[PDB]
């Protein structure tokens, strides 16, 4: 009977950054996905791998909710098989991804006049991320062929650039809160089911 | 809206000093970074240097490290580019542009970079004195052609208008060519019918601000 | 420091689909930018970091950002679209630009009209003789001019400036300026400029006497 705490996922007052995206494992509950698509609040809603109609009828073993924040223009990279600063160093979606990605604009809650620079994003890395690989390393990356002994210099930068979220910015540079639902189906009895299955 | 108006460029012999200005307007200036990028006549763009949001991060390019220093006055919403030891090559039109994506520069990524809004053609002219043009007629003989000859002037910024500029149809203003004497040469032509070669009078108004010379020259047939 | 490549010298009729590919140099560049620079005006940022165009552009442009190779697609070509297109990288601070791509809309071929101009008598007082030859409202720009003084080619005495393509009729225009002195102008008698264009069968020779 106990439903899945999706309210503890979208409505959360504090979201984490994308380089340190948060994950809340969802299991042993009842899915009510009708709440999701019966709403005009979500800007980008794209279900990958699942049916556009069997949403409330499916039954998966476990469900993973990956929630983070990126700006208006970096949501196109939250998709299977994409190339981008977020889709290479922050959040890598596999090509066989099976789940629904949810995104909406939050330019009034995560932004403020004068500046709200609490959110960060990984700008540099010597290798593209693997799927589901969370990277929170804090070592000074080296860009050029000149070694770096940690000094913040010409080609040695702190690998986390802050997000400048002000209300008077372009549409592409506004905070968009993203929730990625990953449907895990293993060789085991399901735990997250719908109401009409 | 927002305009990065510039003024301060002129003509100066090699080896002297001349600073530029980049007056901001509209958007918050103490929040965005600022670039400087020049384009030589006929060539392409070329980066010069940059400044953070007043975070003491210059990172100038090569061939100017030590010769150019970037200065900004965020309380005045203005931007400067002090130039010293003039390499005569440095003759180009300089553009200042905003930035919000840089890494150790401006705090937080806001908006794109290099929204140009540039102006202020800065010529690093040689010891030769700034010379005014000598306008000559390009009279016709018998659509009929009619032009004026702008010869032996320096520097480049010359303009031309045919008889109070209300005649702007069929007019072709050509770019200038560099003669062997280090002086420019320009020709502006207008094609008018033969039924108006005796009825309407045609005059070319050549204007040259650096030399401060304006000549209204007639064009009568041979 | 990179040396970004780009194929320039394009030509496409009104309402077409063209593409420019800026492949980067060493240390693969992420999120290039695309600008346009019409003659006599400062550049303008068309597209954001490898995609996601700004507000104000007519939405006829696009691009894709994938590591070392980039593309710049223009759909539905416009008569008021002839400019020079650059591509700029920003991952190492010494920002480098592309080579620029001159665009000229393909229009019905246009034969040139050529007019000659003698040096003014006022200029002869300065001891110089500048003869001018005009080429007006023609297309394409691949035309040649050869000054024939007494039916003798004069090499190294003429400079020709070609105007940017017109906006209304989309036609070029150039003007060659033959330069002599009063001495070598008083010994010859006939001055002409032969013309050869893609829309001409036989050469056109406009001449005059003194
Ligand atoms: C947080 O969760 C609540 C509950 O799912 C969402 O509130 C729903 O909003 C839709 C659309 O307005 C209504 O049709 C539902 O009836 C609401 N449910 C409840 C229990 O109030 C809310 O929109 C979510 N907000 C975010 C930020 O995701």
């Amino acid at each position: 009977t106990n439903l899945c705490p999706f309210g503890e996922v979208f409505n959360a007052t504090r979201f984490a950054s994308v380089y340190a995206w948060n994950r809340k494992r969802i299991s042993n509950c009842v899915a009510d996905y009708s709440v999701l698509y019966n709403s005009a609040s979500f800007s980008t809603f794209k279900c990958y791998g699942v049916s556009p109609t069997k949403l409330n009828d499916l039954c998966f073993t476990n469900v993973y909710a990956d929630s983070f924040v990126i700006r208006g223009d970096e949501v196109r990279q939250i998709a299977p098989g994409q190339t981008g600063k977020i889709a290479d160093y922050n959040y890598k979606l596999p090509d066989d991804f099976t789940g629904c990605v949810i995104a909406w604009n939050s330019n009034n809650l995560d932004s403020k006049v004068g500046g709200n620079y609490n959110y960060l994003y990984r700008l540099f890395r010597k290798s593209n991320l693997k799927p589901f690989e969370r990277d929170i390393s804090t070592e000074i990356y080296q860009a050029g062929s000149t070694p770096c002994n940690g000094v913040e210099g010409f080609n040695c930068y702190f690998p986390l650039q802050s997000y400048g979220f002000q209300p008077t910015n372009g549409v592409g540079y506004q905070p968009y809160r993203v929730v990625v639902l990953s449907f895990e189906l293993l060789h085991a009895p399901a735990t997250v089911c719908g109401p009409g299955s | 809206e927002v305009q990065l108006v510039e003024s301060g460029g002129g003509v100066v012999q090699p080896g002297r000093s001349l600073r530029l200005s980049c007056a901001a307007s509209g958007f918050t200036f103490s929040s965005y970074a600022m670039h400087w990028v020049r384009q030589a006549p006929g060539k392409g763009l070329e980066w010069v240097a940059v400044l953070s949001y007043d975070g003491s991060n210059k990172y100038n390019a090569d061939s100017v490290k030590g010769r150019f220093t970037i200065s900004r006055d965020n309380s005045k919403n203005t931007l400067y580019l002090q130039m010293n030891s003039l390499r005569v090559e440095d003759t180009a039109m300089y553009y200042c542009a905003r930035d919000g994506v840089s890494v150790t520069m401006v705090r937080g990524v806001i908006g794109p970079l290099c929204d140009y809004w540039g102006q202020g053609t800065l010529v690093t002219v040689s010891s030769a004195s700034t010379k005014g043009p000598s306008v000559f007629p390009l009279a016709p003989s018998s659509t009929a052609a009619l032009g004026c000859l702008v010869k032996d002037y320096f520097p480049e910024p010359v303009t031309v208008s045919w008889n109070s500029g209300a005649l702007t149809s069929g007019v072709h203003t050509f770019p200038a060519v560099l003669q062997s004497s280090g002086l420019y040469s320009l020709s502006s032509v207008v094609t008018v019918p033969s039924s108006s070669l005796g009825t309407q009078t045609y005059i070319c108004n050549v204007n040259h601000k650096p030399s401060n010379t304006k000549v209204d020259k007639r064009v009568e047939p041979k | 420091i990179q040396m970004t490549q780009s194929p320039s010298s394009l030509s496409a009729s009104v309402g077409d689909r063209v593409t420019i590919t800026c492949q980067t140099s060493q240390d693969i560049s992420n999120y290039l930018n695309w600008y346009q620079q019409k003659p006599g005006k400062a550049p303008k940022l068309l597209i954001y970091d490898a995609s996601n165009l700004e507000t104000g552009v007519p939405s006829r442009f696009s691009g894709s950002g994938s590591g070392t190779d980039f593309t710049f697609t223009i759909s539905s070509l416009q008569p008021e679209d002839i400019a020079t297109y650059y591509c700029q990288q920003y991952d190492n601070l010494p920002l480098t630009f592309g080579g620029g791509t001159k665009v000229d809309i393909k229009r019905t071929v246009a034969a040139p009209s050529v007019f000659i101009f003698p040096p003014s008598d006022e200029q002869l007082k300065s001891g110089t003789a500048s003869v001018v030859c005009l080429l007006n409202n023609f297309y394409p720009r691949e035309a040649k001019v050869q000054w024939k003084v007494d039916n003798a080619l004069q090499s190294g005495n003429s400079q020709e400036s070609v105007t940017e393509q017109d906006s209304k009729d989309s036609t070029y225009s150039l003007s060659s300026t033959l330069t002599l002195s009063k001495a070598d102008y008083e010994k010859h008698k006939v001055y002409a400029c032969e013309v050869t264009h893609q829309g001409l069968s036989s050469p056109v020779t406009k001449s005059f006497n003194r």
